[PDB]
């Protein structure tokens, strides 16, 4: 979802997990500690956009 | 789409607990997979190819029956608004995606056992809020309810409009000509199962017509001589295996539309349905339509088991009530054969022969089932086949009324 | 910055432009919208979004009927005009005039 | 050079010609659908589109 | 009898009969537009300063409140004196168009479609052609609804007016207009809940329930959708608020949807506070109701809390203190602040997605639709009855003790005192002699 | 009048009144925090330590629990506090 | 790699190592006369300087 100026709703991470954390006993852990993270960014140029 | 449904859990036949084994659950709904469209994964074109003749699940209907009983232990959110656990197993998530053993840290409350529990969608708001993903539950719950409401055969609904078929249905049916009924039933189940649809959709009307045509041919009113817009079903020889039918299209004279719109509810009154694929497929196909469009009207309580009397949103005895008819296959077969002779398709000598063959065929089914019941007494804790008494095979039911309806349905 | 979360913290007599800029941004930043795609008959591969739906950073409309033409009430056009108007106000501010 | 021509549609064409240049600051209504204030003025050649 | 920071009296009160809708006759429409003065007839100034000749906030009325100004108007507002001149000009011109077609003597009896009229008028003063609408200005109320009369032409009429076989989509009109010199920061200015912005929301009228289902499926991914169940003005319709927020109303505790709820709740409270048996009203339940993207399980955001109160307000509850007829920014701020205070949420009536529960003992009377159903809370403390409000006192009050049969030991009395007393205190002597 | 009201809103966004009316404000912290506020400088560091229990310590000793340079104009050691005079 | 070693002071050394890096953002009072939060962590090699 596209959030807009809502500080508490800013999406910091998109996550994916290959294994069931319940088996590892990670049921109560921070989600970031249990799921992989995507990290990709593209540096566009304002001048072309304008 | 359709934002609401109502349901009813199964009845315990005097037994204290829902009748299914942990192995049945682990077998029929395990693997952490989604159980919401599996009703056809264990069906095929004919009994000859299926392991319905021995061991566990020794009947055509056995697996689906067990499925219905299984759900009755886990549909609490639509009854009390809360997910619960039963014998250490519960849903993985509020979306009810799949089942799993309970966690050790914060178990959900244990379900208090009960039977014939009425169900409302509104009791569980998250369902509507996630309707797009939780849609398949609607179909299965409806199917379970349609079976739970009746002893012997499940209940399904029929209707025929005063208008001719639209072209879309005509084109669609012209592509399903040579298909056996079992494959057709799968598509109908597959269609309504996996994503929300509006009742004003071509497939919905298409399947609606199919159920009508199937019944009309089942009663023998629709034949090579007389057809609905050219379509009709053909049944296999009783001398080999009558439990099979396929679609056909023909030059025959087209039946005229009824004077007024006709509709009713149906069920098989005799235990033969439990081991007869055409009945199971026909019911499931017809029930699929009601799943997407909801119940047109309350079902008449007059001829239903005790627990079905006056179920809210399902059964009634008032003015806005549609009667439900029932039949026995053997008298039905005799009527179908008689209609064939009157239409001139066969001679009197053949009609007598056909009755002898079908009766002999049905006898084996009865003989197989009755022996199977004592092999699986319901006191064992699981119900692979619905209980019955020996006299249940002899009931004529409302068969005479049934053929009369087809008489009025395809004039 | 706290002022960016609540422009009222910025005293007008201390930082006139910045307070105006914050208000301009909070008021004219476009509104995300939504539309559908694909066919429900075929299903969809959406994970978080409901199936056969797509989100869209700007407001959106159905396809027009007759010929198109430039317009001036779209969200982007409004964003452009207000932005230009603000900077013009900046250029005429006392800070520029002195130099 | 408007009145010198014999085209009956000369006046409306002259009017629309300026209207194109002022579409941004000064908007007006155009009767028939499918035509806008930025439509090339030379196309207004029908009595029903005045 | 308290919800978070809101205080409620134990008596229930609400009106008992609904006024039926009637469409506007063609002649009557011309009379309103031809009124020698349109103030108080087509619009009203909530802010007029008689010392000057100026106001800053205007409230609009049905023929006009459907308008959505083009942005060039918004970014450069005019003053009051220009406004009154501008309207009187446009009103007369619009009358001329309406009468150039449809001569009065042959059309005075016909009923105008309010939806078409609103859209047509709104485009007109937006300097946009309106010919497409004039063909369908009238409808026969005995044969169809203002909605179904339109769905005879299921296509995109214009870029801001799109109608399908079952539904119509159009931007919601601006109920308030801010003139030159508007300033939300001034706490005494009248509240507008952001409705002055041209595109604060969008409405979807629908003719039948399956259409309603179809619309919701499309909107499920966006912001929260709101709806009235009781009496949806011209017809059943959803509305989709703008996904942004509005400045000045709180410490940024707000999104647009919450604002619509909270002001709707206030109106519901105000009506309950002054409803009477002898007076019919257009609607018993003024509250909105969320139908998408909502959490019934949590109460840590304004939208959740407002909904939780609204479910109770429909029963006919009243606030312990009166709320202004024309609230200012300060008034709204106080209301929101109380609503966000720490406290328990009421749980007499559970939220349900698209059905509302009512107490049979409540004075409320359900309409014919399926959206309402009776319900029995186990320990509901309220009773039916009216309650009047007393003006404030200019003097500190004095009371005379009167006792129950209960009594308390000294130690409990002391420790209860020592943590509630202003133990060190500043005083004045006054004069003895 | 503008700054006073704004300062109140900050003080009430944290520390809701009904749970904190009885608490005593440290005058030193209050003075420093308010002074920075209308100097358009952030004050978050101060808000954590606005109150103190007068029966248990002095407004000074309540601060010396955090002996480090709080901000460029408010420096506190293990025994003393330095700040410009108002 | 802390618990793998046999040095009894290893836990304290591990703790101080982070404390050194956080001297600016999270200053604290190390109640040991003669030591500071910026003392090299590896030197905390005795009881009584814990």
């Amino acid at each position: 979802p596209f959030t807009r100026l809502v500080q508490n709703d800013v999406i910091t991470n998109v996550l994916v997990a290959r294994v069931d954390p319940a088996q590892r006993g990670d049921a109560a852990v921070d989600i970031r500690a249990t799921h992989a993270t995507f990290a990709a960014a593209l540096p566009v140029d304002p001048a072309a956009i304008v | 789409a359709q934002r609401q449904f109502f349901g009813l859990t199964y009845n315990f036949y005097g037994q204290p607990a829902p009748l299914f084994d942990l192995n049945d659950l682990q077998e029929l709904a395990g693997c952490y997979a989604r159980p919401w469209t599996s009703r056809f994964s264990h069906l095929a074109i004919s009994t000859g190819s299926l392991p319905v003749w021995s061991a566990r699940y020794p009947s055509v209907a056995s697996r689906n029956i067990i499925v219905n009983t299984l759900l009755g232990a886990h549909l609490n959110p639509f009854a009390g608004g809360q997910v619960t656990s039963h014998q250490g197993i519960t849903w993985r998530d509020p979306v009810l995606s799949s089942l799993a053993p309970v966690p050790a840290i914060q178990p959900p409350p244990v379900w208090a056992v009960a039977e014939n529990v009425p169900l409302d969608s509104n009791n569980y708001p998250t369902y509507v809020l996630n309707l797009s993903s939780m849609w398949p539950i609607n179909q299965d719950v409806h199917i379970m309810t349609m079976w739970a409401l009746s002893d012997q055969g499940p209940i399904y609904h029929l209707e025929v409009p005063v208008d001719p078929m639209p072209a879309a249905t005509t084109a669609a049916l012209m592509a399903y000509i040579g298909v056996p009924i079992a494959h057709l039933a799968q598509t109908a189940y597959r269609f309504a199962g996996q994503l929300p649809q509006s009742p004003d959709s071509t497939m919905v009307s298409t399947i609606r017509w199919l159920s009508a045509i199937w019944f009309g041919s089942l009663t023998g009113r629709l034949n090579r001589s007389r057809t609905c817009n050219g379509f009709y079903f053909e049944f296999a020889k009783p001398a080999l295996n009558p439990d099979q039918a396929v679609l056909k299209w023909n030059d025959g004279a087209r039946a005229a539309p009824p004077a007024a719109a006709q509709s009713s509810y149906m069920r098989c009154i005799s235990p033969h349905w439990q081991h007869q694929i055409v009945e199971v497929a026909g019911a499931l196909m017809s029930q699929s339509v009601t799943a997407v469009t909801g119940l047109p009207a309350l079902i008449d309580e007059a001829t239903l088991p005790a627990w079905s009397q006056g179920v809210a949103n399902l059964t009634g005895n008032g003015q806005g009530v549609v009667p439900c008819l029932d039949y026995n296959p053997v008298p039905m077969a005799a009527a179908r054969h008689l209609q064939w002779r009157q239409d001139g398709l066969i001679t009197a000598a053949q009609e007598a022969q056909l009755n002898n063959d079908y009766t002999a065929y049905a006898l084996t089914i009865e003989r197989h089932l009755t022996a199977m019941l004592v092999a699986n007494p319901i006191a064992a804790g699981r119900m692979p086949i619905q209980p019955f008494n020996a006299a249940d095979f002899g009931q004529a039911g409302q068969t005479a009324a049934a053929v009369a309806l087809a008489q009025a349905m395809f004039v | 910055p706290p002022g960016f979360l609540n422009p009222q913290l910025i005293n007008p007599q201390q930082a006139p432009l910045l307070r105006a800029f914050a208000e301009h941004i909070r008021a004219n930043w476009p509104q995300p919208s939504e539309f559908g795609y694909g066919s429900t008959l075929q299903g969809s591969a959406n994970l978080f979004i409901p199936p056969n739906r797509m989100v869209y950073p700007w407001p959106n409309q159905p396809l027009p009927r007759l010929t198109v033409a430039p317009t001036y009430d779209s969200a982007m056009s409004n964003w452009i005009s207000t932005t230009i108007a603000f900077f013009i106000r900046v250029v005429n501010s006392v800070n520029m005039t002195a130099t | 050079a408007g009145p010198m021509t014999s085209d009956p549609h000369s006046p409306v064409k002259v009017f629309m010609a300026l209207a194109n240049l002022l579409a941004q600051p000064e908007p007006i209504a155009i009767g028939v659908p499918g035509m806008h204030q930025t439509t090339p003025a030379s196309q207004f050649s029908h009595p029903g589109v005045w | 009898a308290a919800v978070f920071g809101i205080q409620l009296v134990p008596k229930l009160n609400t009106s008992t009969t609904r006024r039926t809708f009637l469409p506007l006759r063609f002649d009557l429409l011309l009379d309103r537009l031809q009124s020698t003065n349109l103030h108080g007839v087509l619009y009203r100034a909530l802010d007029f300063n008689p010392v000057d000749r100026s106001a800053t906030v205007i409230q609009t009325y049905p023929p006009l409140n459907a308008w959505s100004p083009h942005p060039a108007f918004i970014e450069n507002p005019l003053d009051y004196r220009d406004w009154t001149e501008f309207i009187h000009d446009r009103a007369l011109a619009f009358v001329g168009v309406l009468t150039q077609r449809y001569p009065l003597t042959q059309n005075a009896q016909r009923y105008t479609n309010p939806l078409v009229l609103g859209a047509a008028f709104g485009d007109f003063l937006n300097a946009r052609s309106i010919d497409i609408f004039l063909d369908r200005l009238f409808y026969g109320p005995t044969q169809e609804s203002p909605i179904t009369s339109i769905t005879k032409f299921p296509y995109q009429w214009t870029i801001d007016f799109n109608v399908t076989a079952d539904s119509v989509r159009t931007p919601a009109g601006c109920k308030y207009i801010t003139l030159y010199g508007y300033d939300p920061s001034r706490p005494s200015t009248p509240a507008t809940y952001g409705k002055h912005r041209p595109t604060y929301a969008t409405v979807f009228y629908y003719s039948t329930l399956p259409a309603r289902s179809r619309l919701l499926a499309n909107l499920a991914a966006g912001p929260t959708v709101l709806e009235h169940f009781d009496s949806p003005t011209y017809g059943p319709h959803l509305l989709l608020p703008q996904t942004g927020d509005v400045l000045g109303y709180s410490s940024s505790l707000i999104s647009q949807a919450a604002l619509l709820m909270v002001e709707s709740v206030m109106d519901a409270l105000r009506d309950n506070a002054n409803a009477s048996a002898s007076t019919a009203v257009t609607r018993l339940d003024q509250s909105y109701h969320p139908v998408t993207s909502f959490d019934p399980s949590t109460f840590n955001t304004l939208l959740q809390r407002a909904t939780n109160l609204a479910l109770l307000a429909v029963q006919g509850v009243q606030s312990e203190s009166a709320i202004p007829a024309i609230p200012t920014m300060s008034d709204v701020r106080s209301f929101v602040a109380r609503l966000m205070a720490e406290g328990d949420p009421q749980q007499w009536f559970p939220y349900r997605v698209d059905q509302i529960l009512y107490w049979p003992e409540s004075p409320f009377v359900p309409p014919i639709g399926p959206f309402y159903a009776p319900f029995r809370p186990v320990n509901f403390p309220f009773t039916t009855g009216s309650y009047t409000v007393v003006p404030d006192a200019s003097r500190p009050l004095r009371l005379l003790p009167q006792y129950r049969n209960a009594t308390i030991t000294v130690q409990q009395a002391d420790d209860a005192y020592e943590d509630t007393a202003l133990s060190p205190l500043i005083t004045t002597h006054g004069f003895c002699v």
